[PDB]
RNA sequence: CCAUGAUAAGGAUUAUAAAUUGAAAGUGUUAAUAUCAUAAUCAAAAUUUAUUAUUUAUAUUAAAUAUGUAUGUGUAGAUAAAAUAAGA
């Protein structure tokens, strides 16, 4: 999310809208992987790795 | 307990607005009150004796109010049994939920005469259709009321027998001690 | 005028709370557009005083 | 279809390599004793089979321990036998899953038992995994109850004739092919008092509540230190890892390995159209039941502590009165106690703790003997249905001699339909409709007086009523529930016994004030106590002053009085399950709702449909 | 002056997302810049929780440095022109003189004998007629002249 | 501290009127209104008229004036026990009844095809959009 | 819209009774003035409940008048009468509200908050990126691509 | 008895259009709009009939308007309406005319110079030498000031005149939707230009649907006649037919017939002599300046094959490059195009310029979410001087005078109330009708935007006591009669 | 090891009407505790040790070492608080 929210922001094609008008997913939802398509998967990730929430 | 407004002003708690249409106001009253003046002008210019006599298709309904229960029965000339007494404990009303001090209270006694009357009504018919006396397709039953035990229920059950006044005629309300 | 801005903008456009200011031409039987007003503000400047107090 | 691709991926006579039970390592594990775990009985604390399979394997030596549970598919989305009704609603079942699930977390995590779960046929399942596993000793419950003693004695025959089965037809094989001569173990756990202690015998029991009451005052109880001591041992005895799930299956992340088993959903059971099943009323009760087996000690354990000894008897009374069904100090433990997951035994050894703890006060006895009074009447009534068998079943109940005075059970289905809906005038019955409706769970008089009122009251059949208490009670006990239907049915009229009465009565004496019936229809609040429990006698300005407009809230009473066709239109008598009705206007495809025929309306899976049935249905499209 | 809020709500009970309340620290407030001092979920405060998000004053310096980066990102967008080093000697005649610094003088006005009394330090100054002196060796035509609506002129405006 | 599965107060109803009863707290803002502005600006222009129609007869349905409540008719109000502060008792009886008054069995409001509502006009050709269908 | 997270729900007794600060906030009543006006609809609800806050909050200041003096058998149920009769107007007002909210985002294309109903289009309740992972009130599991509810152009 | 009387005997009169025919029932504006007793010779007779005291302003075509109009209000049907702006009205105009509402519109002085100066470019090669005297040899005129004046309802006013005259006309309603797009794309056949597809996609649709009628005789002059053309598809012979083509396209190929047919439709357009043009654009300044696009990122037109090692930030740090200026669009390379170049006098450029820019005023913390009537808003702060940056000439527009206002308030009440979108039968809740014009303009300072809300805000007046201190006196009044009558 | 002081809890009632913008918070005792004036053999650096009013879903560790565990339909019993620039 971080470096698809700074390219989007790099090619300003799209504008200041990004942070304005564009609504992007919250934090522990788009650090999800690839192909989910359940939202209990965030849930179902390694619990005894100690790594704040990056699987 | 103290005022909460106690630090607002009088002539604040409430303000009164609109003081500038008081005198327009006044100047209008006295306006009509002229043209009424001239209006007005120009009109005027321009076994025996008081003891019950009973009837054999009256019958007798028994209401004993007691200080924690209540009753109602009924009895036909002859002197058979209509119906089984109704009583509060037979009701399920004594039971409790409510307390011995609601036992026998005019609710009470005015739902217990409520049930024992309906239920009264259908067996009574069928009573009077037993030796071939129908009842009719207009149902007014002429019963004699009686009234014992001087308690809240009282109240009740005679408000109970007043009630269904369509079905049910008292024709004498008497009362023992 | 307002500390040097027009009442509406002081007040945010805010009826319920111009109208507070309007009434001392009413209730004294004047009218509104006959006199030039000036408010300064004394206690504690706040970047807001759109509010029923402040009215 | 669930059920057919089921049978076609177990019972199927290669058993292909996804479902098949790994073998054992070492050579010593490849045998083991497995045990059958089943609806009466979902607990590891006072398990007789358990016990009993712990010491078989620890004189055997280092044997492992296996649990199966085949869910009965049949039970969960068939109709019933009379109206239609469905069978373990959706609301049990989610109750049942998770009793299971407690189960076989209690079992894989804290014993480290590996609990094997399947779905289908109990009689075809269960020898079959017997030969693959090789199990010497089988040990399960005394089921006595129509379509579990057949399946129960069905399984013990096949496992002592070591028997497996292929269900392209229904076919059965001996164990000389399996791509020690196995023994099955029936013991007897769901009475409070174990059989062969009872000081009369069944048979020659004379028929009476009180005559088993005064038995149970002479008759002993078994205690549990004896089963716990086998159980705590058990953990001693080497388990098959192997079997045991993963940390991924336990997190969800993949379904679990395709020979341990998938617990089943709704939809895989049967249960269709989910939106229509989903009641919109107001629950006033403020207490849950959180399924599980230490759940249902910690609830025991809260309901000694917080005084709720005092809803058996009120302090210093020594005579029943009643109840108070709007109260949270019941102790909600019929379900724990049906399902298994409580054991009387224990529940009975908390009681006893409870009472010498406190018995310096002068009337805790009281309370103990009223609750064990109770439980004994649940032993009374497994005991009577016994001896009824297959006649509990049948109509007019199971003593014809006792039902001169019943008539000829007229059915309606529409009656049938607002009775099961609370769609009825008395408000009593109605707030017990709502309360079991919604909860799953009401009390006792609230089931006395809805069965009466079903089938005395009404005059329709005892059967829909019991049939639909089976569906909404989650404490269904078969023979418990038919027992008491019939009791207050007047169909069994034992003498020297609790008396029926009437639901007036019952409104009168266990809801005088109205408190529960305020609190389960809150519209009638503003209704005297002169005047509830029979809101339809007011007037005009009355019901006006009230709030309670009849027929557009709180409609009419089913049972008319006398007149009524002369005073009354088609304007005040609304109607309920008409065509252009609300109930109509759901299943996001149009059947109905809850009620009459609610399986063949919305069930996917249906097995041997009846002429009845099909009759009934054909009666509500027309109508 | 400024109708948004410049101060972080103050600490309390839970704030339940319902009428009149939202929680906390939702994405709403601020814009979205409440994400980095929320603590998602129920924390036990025993052992999870970070200090500073609790802490009524760090987080309130987090909001002044967030409201003032948006007060400068809006002044900056106002600028429509730039600062160039003039000789001095080309300026006009209302530059030729003394300017004081910022904030060591009252607000100085340009040339008020001529009836102007804007403030000289916001004074833009357009190209138009700064081309010769900004680029003499350029010359050519850079930036043609600015042509100039003539006021005395019967135009429709003026009713014509 | 304990954990329940109770299903609280707190559950919406999907089947009683067009808004579920006890609704969520929604927040109308600006940029709504200048989004329904502009759609029905688009709307207007377009001609489609079916969604105006379908508003005004929710408006019609919904927005009559109540009915005067006869003396007596009063909502049912707590009882002030002695136990202390009741107030988890209270806030589950006011909930309680207020999901049980669901706007469909709010008998004050005239609703339905039967009443008269002197002052809406009742079919989508009463509106000006069928000037032509009323001429001469 | 920009609020999506979990809700909890109250009884229109209680925003009733908030007075001038939520219910009757002067602000909050012209936007849906506003949103009636803008469907071209009549707003008689509206200024029906805005007349009673007025009303009430011009003399919320003064004291009652003594209640000696007034017939608690006649003055105190015409009181009673009345103020259930405000309360009833404003019950419709605040359905009214809320019915208009729910069509306004139908037609936008605005996503509500989870548990929120939208007719014609939820039917029984929008959730989407909930702190559960099913759907309350129905246990449904919900999908990671929450739920696409209009139509993807513009 | 006599106000129920003529409730019940009033007669609606015969509707002649949708102005006449948007009133509500009688019950509704019974008490807000009186009605009073008129005799009508209807056969030589004067019959007594009730009448309404107030009626909807005229539905006068932009021809039947005249001198003696001015500060009056009118009304335009809503067939004319849809018929003369397919594209839509301006960024605020259309709030004040929901279904119900009829479309009114105020005639002013400046309407009325415009409406004549239009009249005059139906025949321009006629009146040539008039038209440069009145725009003093500019391209046309611009209209400037404060925010909420009638800025954008004058330009829906000048479209109306063009429209009814027939009179090829470019309108563009909202120019935000132009620089301040939703997205940016480069031209696919002109090197170093951008244009918005979305905007441009709308624009050649509503401009082909305006002028169907005059386009389909326009003759393509400068067009090839190998465009791309899918099967089925007739090639394009009149502009109109160029529009058609270049909106109606599946995606994403509409992107690059849209980015062609405007450079076409711009072309057809400039080798046009003889035909009067109108091109109104409301928000002019915008097009004088940068858009908020910026320029991409030069990394990513190069390729990379790791971000550890490439030289490049782009994915670390966002940076803003220099926006992309309005000039490089090809709709603004176009009208710069007719502008800047000489021998055009038939092309007139009736813009506006728009000051609906978000507030700031020294400090701007962070606007709530939940209350912000500027949602919207452009994000501009940017100051704009008509006479340095536009080369038409400036007309300069202030806020309503006294009569203007009166008249734009009595048709906002009046007709509100008729159709039903009032007090109604709450009328005595507020006041007169003097009490809510002095209040308001006071409120609004004349400023049409500000007339406008604080009509709606009247709803929350709260010292309004006219009314309370007329009900206590007429009570007072009523009690004496009764008394006068018992003595 | 000094037993003696404070504190906690905590209440009282006259202001008619006109004018004025005015003319308006007060504590015993019972309790617990404690570091002070009063009776010698031992607590303050090596801290686990359990001591009421906490951040809940568009973006989340940069300057003194500054918190990885309780999502579960916000669902009990008891307890505390206020008529104070707010709007019973
Ligand atoms: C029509 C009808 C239908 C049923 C039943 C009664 C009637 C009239 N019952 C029995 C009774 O309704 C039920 O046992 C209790 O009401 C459950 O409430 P509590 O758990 O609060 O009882 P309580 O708090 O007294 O619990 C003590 C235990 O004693 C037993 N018990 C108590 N009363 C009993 C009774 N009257 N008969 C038998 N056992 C009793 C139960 O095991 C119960 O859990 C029943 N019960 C049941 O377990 N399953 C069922 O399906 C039915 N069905
Ligand atoms: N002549 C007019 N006739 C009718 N309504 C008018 C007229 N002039 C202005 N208005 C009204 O003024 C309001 C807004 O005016 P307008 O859209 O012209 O503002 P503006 O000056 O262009 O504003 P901005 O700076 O935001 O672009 C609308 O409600 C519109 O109806
Ligand atoms: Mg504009």
């Amino acid at each position: 999310h971080r470096p698809v929210k700074r390219l989007f922001c790099n090619i300003g094609l799209m504008g200041p809208q990004i942070t304005t008008k564009a609504r992007w997913k919250p934090y522990r939802f788009a650090t999800n992987p690839a192909g989910t398509s359940k939202a209990e998967r965030m849930y179902q990730r390694d619990k005894t790795v100690y790594t704040h929430g990056h699987n | 307990f103290p005022d909460k407004y106690r630090r607002v002003p009088m002539l604040l708690k409430p303000q009164q607005g609109g003081q500038q249409y008081f005198n327009h106001f006044l100047i209008r009253s006295t306006n009509d009150r002229l043209t009424q003046q001239d209006v007005d002008n120009a009109s005027g210019q321009a076994m025996w004796g008081e003891m019950p006599r009973y009837t054999s298709d009256m019958v007798f309904l028994y209401l004993v109010s007691r200080r924690r229960n209540t009753y109602a029965v009924a009895y036909t000339y002859e002197g058979k049994r209509i119906l089984n007494t109704y009583t509060a404990g037979n009701r399920g009303l004594k039971g409790g939920d409510r307390g011995f001090r609601s036992e026998g209270s005019t609710d009470n006694g005015h739902q217990v005469t409520s049930m024992y009357l309906n239920d009264l009504l259908p067996k009574l018919r069928e009573m009077r259709a037993s030796e071939g006396r129908p009842m009719g397709r207009g149902e007014k039953v002429e019963l004699v009321v009686r009234v014992m035990g001087f308690y809240n229920g009282r109240q009740g059950a005679v408000r109970a027998v007043q009630d269904r006044a369509n079905e049910f005629h008292v024709r004498y309300f008497e009362d023992i001690t | 005028t307002v500390m040097g801005k027009p009442l509406s903008l002081v007040l945010d456009n805010k009826a319920w709370l111009m109208e507070m200011v309007l009434m001392p031409f009413d209730e004294a039987n004047l009218d509104y557009r006959d006199f030039d007003a000036h408010i300064v503000s004394e206690g504690h400047a706040m970047p807001s005083i759109a509010n029923e107090i402040a009215a | 279809n669930y059920l057919s691709e089921q049978d076609a991926l177990y019972l199927s006579p290669t058993t292909p390599e996804e479902a098949r039970v790994p073998s054992a390592l070492c050579p010593q594990l490849s045998a083991c004793v497995m045990v059958v775990f089943a609806a009466n009985d979902m607990r590891v604390h006072d398990n007789y089979a358990l016990a009993l399979a712990a010491t078989r394997a620890e004189a055997a030596g280092g044997l492992p321990v296996i649990a199966v549970t085949v869910v009965d598919y049949r039970m969960f989305a068939q109709p019933s036998a009379v109206g239609g009704f469905f069978r373990q609603s959706p609301m049990r079942a989610r109750f049942f899953l998770e009793t299971l699930a407690a189960l076989r977390y209690k079992l894989e995590r804290e014993l480290r038992i590996p609990l094997l779960v399947r779905c289908g046929r109990p009689e075809d399942h269960i020898p079959r995994l017997v030969v693959e596993c090789g199990a010497i000793d089988v040990f399960l419950t005394t089921q006595y109850a129509p379509h579990e003693k057949e399946v129960h004695n069905d399984i013990v025959e096949a496992i002592n004739q070591r028997r497996w089965v292929s269900r392209d037809p229904t076919a059965g094989y001996k164990a000389i092919e399996h791509d020690a001569a196995p023994v099955a173990h029936s013991v007897w756990q769901t009475t409070l008092v174990h059989i062969d202690d009872l000081p009369v015998p069944v048979a020659s029991m004379v028929e009476g509540e009180r005559w088993y009451h005064d038995d149970v005052t002479t008759a002993n109880i078994r205690p549990t230190a004896a089963f716990d001591r086998c159980i705590n041992r058990l953990s001693d005895l080497p388990a098959r890892g192997d079997l045991l799930p993963t940390t991924g299956e336990l997190s969800g992340l993949e379904p679990p390995p395709l020979y341990r088993g998938r617990a089943p959903t709704l939809v895989e059971l049967g249960y269709g159209s989910p939106e229509a099943f989903i009641e919109e009323e107001v629950i006033a009760t403020q207490s849950s039941h959180p399924p599980g087996e230490d759940a249902a000690i910690e609830r025991v354990l809260d309901w000694l502590m917080d005084g709720g000894m005092t809803s058996m008897l009120r302090y210093g009374r020594d005579r029943r009165t009643n109840t108070k069904m709007y109260s949270q100090r019941l102790s909600r433990l019929s379900p724990y106690l049906s399902c298994g997951a409580l054991s009387p035994r224990r529940f009975y050894e908390e009681l006893r703790r409870f009472t010498s703890e406190h018995l310096r006060d002068n009337f805790v006895q009281q309370q103990y003997r009223e609750a064990l009074l109770r439980l004994s009447r649940r032993d009374y009534w497994h005991w009577m249905g016994l001896r009824y068998g297959p006649l509990l079943f049948y109509e007019y109940g199971p003593r014809p001699e006792h039902t001169d005075d019943i008539a000829d059970w007229r059915h309606d289905p529409k009656i049938v339909q607002k009775w099961c809906a609370g769609l009825t005038g008395i408000p009593f019955a109605d707030a017990a409709m709502r309360e079991l409706t919604l909860t799953g769970f009401v009390a006792d008089e609230g089931r006395q007086g809805l069965i009466w009122l079903l089938s005395r009251g009404y005059g329709q059949d005892w059967r829909l009523g019991a049939e639909w208490l089976e569906r909404c009670s989650i404490d269904y006990d078969p023979f418990v529930c038919y027992g008491n239907c019939a009791y207050y049915s007047e169909l069994v009229r034992d003498d020297f016994g609790e008396t029926v009465r009437n639901i007036h009565w019952l409104a009168h004496h266990h809801d005088q004030t109205g408190i529960y019936v305020k609190k389960w229809l809150p519209q009638l609040s503003k209704i005297p106590p002169v005047y509830i429990h029979r809101p339809h006698v007011l007037t005009e300005r009355m019901q006006a002053m009230h709030g309670v407009q009849l027929g557009k809230n709180y409609p009419y009473p089913l049972k008319l009085w006398d007149g009524a066709q002369y005073t009354l239109s088609s304007e005040h008598l609304t109607t309920y399950f008409s065509e252009g009705s609300q109930w109509h206007r759901k299943a996001k495809n149009g059947a109905g709702g809850s009620g009459y025929a609610e399986a063949l309306r919305h069930g996917t899976v249906i097995l041997e449909p009846h002429q009845l049935q099909s009759s009934a249905f054909g009666e509500l499209e027309h109508g | 002056v400024s109708t948004g809020e410049f101060d972080h709500p103050p600490f309390q009970f839970r704030q339940r997302h319902t009428f009149n309340t939202t929680p906390l620290h939702d994405a709403n407030r601020f814009g979205g810049r409440t994400a980095y001092l929320r603590e998602i979920g129920p924390v036990n405060i025993k052992k999870q929780g970070r200090r500073f998000k609790k802490d009524p004053r760090t987080v309130q310096f987090n909001v002044d440095v967030w409201c003032a980066q948006q007060t400068l990102r809006k002044r900056w967008k106002q600028r429509d022109w730039e600062v160039i080093e003039i000789p001095f000697r080309l300026v006009p005649r209302e530059q030729q003189r003394v300017i004081p610094e910022l904030y060591t003088d009252i607000p100085q006005m340009t040339d008020p004998a001529r009836n102007d009394f804007s403030n000289i330090r916001n004074k833009v100054y357009d190209r138009e007629e700064l081309q010769g002196v900004l680029f003499p060796a350029a010359g050519a035509m850079l930036y043609p002249p600015l042509q100039r609506v003539d006021k005395q002129a019967m135009t429709l405006d003026k009713y014509l | 501290n304990k954990m329940r599965s109770k299903p609280s107060d707190n559950v919406a109803w999907y089947d009683k009127g067009p808004v579920e009863w006890l609704p969520r707290p929604v927040r109308l803002t600006y940029d709504h209104l200048d989004q329904l502005q502009q759609w029905t600006m688009r709307a207007t222009l377009d001609g489609r008229t079916e969604e105006f129609n379908r508003i005004r007869d929710l408006h019609r349905e919904w927005s009559q004036h109540p009915l005067m409540p006869v003396l007596g008719d009063v909502e049912p109000k707590f009882p002030l026990n002695l136990f202390k502060q009741n107030h988890r008792a209270k806030k589950r009886f006011l909930v309680r009844w207020h999901k049980a008054n669901t706007p469909a069995n709010w008998l004050w409001m005239p609703r339905g095809p039967t009443v008269v509502t002197p002052l809406h006009r009742t079919n989508p050709t009463q509106y000006p959009e069928n000037w032509k269908q009323m001429v001469q | 819209n920009t609020f999506l997270t979990s809700s909890v729900a109250t009884p229109p007794i209680s925003v009733i009774r908030t007075g001038p600060k939520w219910w009757a906030h002067p602000e909050r009543m012209v936007r849906q003035k506003l949103m009636y006006f803008t469907l071209g609809v009549d707003q008689l609800p509206l200024r029906r409940t805005a007349v009673i806050q007025r009303d009430l909050q011009r003399f919320h200041m003064c004291k009652p008048p003594p209640r000696v003096g007034d017939s608690t058998g006649y003055k105190r149920s015409r009181a009673a009468q009345l103020n259930t009769w405000y309360r009833r107007i404003q019950y419709q007002e605040y359905h009214m509200q809320h019915l208009f909210t729910r069509h306004v985002w139908g037609l936008l294309r605005v996503y509500p908050g989870n548990t929120t109903k939208i007719q014609g289009k939820a039917d029984d309740g929008y959730v989407g990126y909930d702190s559960v992972p099913f759907h309350r009130y129905n246990r449904a599991p919900l999908p990671f691509p929450a739920r696409e509810l209009y139509e993807r152009r513009k | 008895t006599l106000k129920k009387s003529l409730a019940a005997m009033y007669m609606r009169p015969p509707v002649t259009c949708y102005t006449d025919a948007c009133e509500a029932p009688v019950a509704m504006w019974d008490g807000a709009i009186p009605l009073k007793e008129t005799r009508k010779l209807k056969n030589g007779v004067p019959v007594r009939t009730v009448s309404r005291t107030y009626s909807h302003p005229p539905q006068l075509t932009p021809t039947q308007l005249s001198f003696n109009d001015i500060n009056s209000m009118y009304c335009v049907g809503n067939d004319e309406l849809i018929q003369f702006f397919p594209e839509g009205l301006g960024g605020r105009v259309f709030q004040t005319m929901p279904p119900g509402h009829p479309r009114g519109f105020l005639y002013r002085k400046e309407t009325h110079l415009l409406n004549l100066f239009v009249d005059k470019v139906q025949h321009w090669h006629t009146k040539r030498s008039v038209l440069s005297s009145l725009t003093n040899g500019r391209t046309g005129f611009i209209v400037d000031g404060p925010t909420g004046c009638g800025k954008s309802a004058l330009m829906c006013q000048v479209v109306h005149f063009a429209r009814s005259r027939n009179i090829v006309t470019l309108y563009v309603p909202d120019a935000k939707v132009w620089t301040h797009g939703e997205w940016c794309w480069p031209s696919t056949i002109l090197p170093g230009f951008f244009d918005a597809p979305d905007a441009a996609r709308s624009f050649l649709k509503y401009f082909a649907v305006a002028n169907r009628a005059t386009l389909t005789s326009w003759k393509l002059r400068c067009t090839p006649k190998d465009l791309p053309t899918e099967q089925g598809e007739r090639q394009p012979q009149n502009l109109y037919e160029l529009c058609e083509w270049g909106h109606r396209a599946v995606a994403p190929a509409s992107i690059d017939r849209q980015s062609v047919c405007v450079k076409f439709l711009m072309d057809e357009l400039s080798e046009e002599k003889k035909l009067p043009v109108v091109i109104v654009v409301d928000g002019w300044n915008l097009f004088s300046h940068e858009t908020h696009f910026r320029y991409p990122h030069p990394d990513f037109l190069r390729g990379l094959a790791s971000f550890n090692e490439s030289s490049t930030d782009i994915d670390l740090y966002p940076q803003e490059l220099p926006r992309i200026p309005a000039s490089r669009l090809s709709f603004v390379r176009g009208l710069n195009k007719m502008i800047l170049s000489g021998d055009d006098p038939n092309k007139f450029f009736i813009t506006c310029t728009t000051r609906d820019f978000k507030p700031f005023d020294g400090i701007s913390g962070f606007p709530n979410v939940e209350t912000d009537r500027f949602a919207n808003s452009l994000d501009e702060y940017a100051p704009y001087d008509p006479e340095k940056d536009s080369h038409f000439h400036p007309i300069q527009i202030g806020n309503f005078d006294e009569y203007e206002y009166r008249s734009f308030l009595r048709f906002l009440i009046n007709s509100g109330e008729l159709a039903g979108l009032g007090w109604g039968p709450l009328w005595h809740a507020s006041s007169d009708f003097e009490r809510k014009l002095y209040k308001i303009g006071f409120l609004s300072g004349r400023n049409p935007q500000g007339v406008v809300d604080h009509y709606h805000q009247e709803l929350v007046w709260r010292y309004d006591y006219q009314r309370t201190r007329q009900k206590q006196y007429l009570l007072k009044r009523r009690m004496e009669g009764m008394s006068r009558g018992a003595s």
